[PDB]
């Protein structure tokens, strides 16, 4: 899907975070699969 | 724990470790039904693993109970970290000797300076897990120095616990574990950037907001 993952600044202290998606396609509307805070999850792109 | 020495076995009754294959995160035990972790260390089966020191060698002491129920804070925000607090109340009461022990909830909030332990099986350094229960004696640091290491990332459910020289903190493997000043449960592992980062000490999720939160989940379930 168009526009970037946001940038993160921390991570949870866990080895290996959940991965709640793992491309684009799982999630809704305009909703990208990124590496967050604590594991992959669909959240808003950014420009 | 990267910084801090191995802890006397046995010395941490409340730690426990959260399990599903192997270690994954630490846990609280609070009262004998009840352990308080980090909401995002939750998983839909979990077994609490009690009276641990070497996490890879039964020693005798240990009680395996799963998980009967997983509470997650209502407002728990994945993204931010915001809330980062969940209950886990066990399929069966543990037995408290001397080995397995509850700590107390925060009668209120730590002042900055107090001096605290924080535990776990958390990685020493790259990686991994040491065999023994880990132990750091840190203390809390102001708001301030949390804000100014983490800007616009500290609500206010986040305590930052550690030093600002680096060099001793918690880290992955630890999520979940507790820090406990004057015998008080105040803190839950929760983020950082990196571990033991100089101006980067460890956040963690304010156990004193949540006392309330506790009991009513508790006494509803
Ligand atoms: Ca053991």
């Amino acid at each position: 899907k168009p526009g970037k993952c946001p940038v993160t600044y921390g991570q949870c202290l866990m080895l290996n975070p959940p991965n709640f998606c793992e491309m684009d396609g799982q999630c809704k509307r305009d909703l990208k699969c990124c590496m967050g805070m604590c594991g992959k999850s669909c959240v808003s792109p950014v420009k | 724990i990267v910084g801090g020495y191995t802890c006397a076995a046995n010395s941490i009754p409340y730690q426990v470790s959260l399990n599903s294959g192997s270690h994954f995160c630490g846990g609280s035990l609070i009262n004998s039904q009840w352990v308080v972790s980090a909401a995002h260390c939750y998983k839909s089966r979990i077994q609490v693993r009690l009276g641990e020191h070497n996490i890879d060698v039964l020693e005798g002491n240990e009680q395996f109970i799963n998980a009967a129920k997983i509470i997650t804070h209502p407002n728990f925000n994945g993204n931010t970290l915001d809330n980062d607090i969940m209950l886990i109340k066990l399929s069966s009461p543990a037995t408290l000797n001397s080995r397995v022990a509850t700590v107390s909830l925060p009668r209120s909030c730590a002042a900055a300076g107090t001096e605290c332990l924080i535990s776990g099986w958390g990685n020493t350094k790259g990686s991994s897990y040491p065999s023994l229960l880990q132990c750091l004696k840190a203390p809390v640091l102001s708001d301030s120095s949390c804000k100014s290491s983490y800007p616009g990332q500290i609500t206010g459910n986040m305590i930052c616990v550690g030093f600002l020289e680096g060099g001793k903190d918690s880290c992955q493997g630890d999520s979940g574990g507790p820090v406990v000043c004057n015998g008080q449960l105040q803190g839950i592992v929760s983020w950082g950037y990196g571990c033991a980062q100089k101006n980067k000490p460890g956040v963690y999720t304010k156990v004193c907001n949540y006392v309330n939160w506790i009991q009513q989940t508790i006494a509803a379930n």
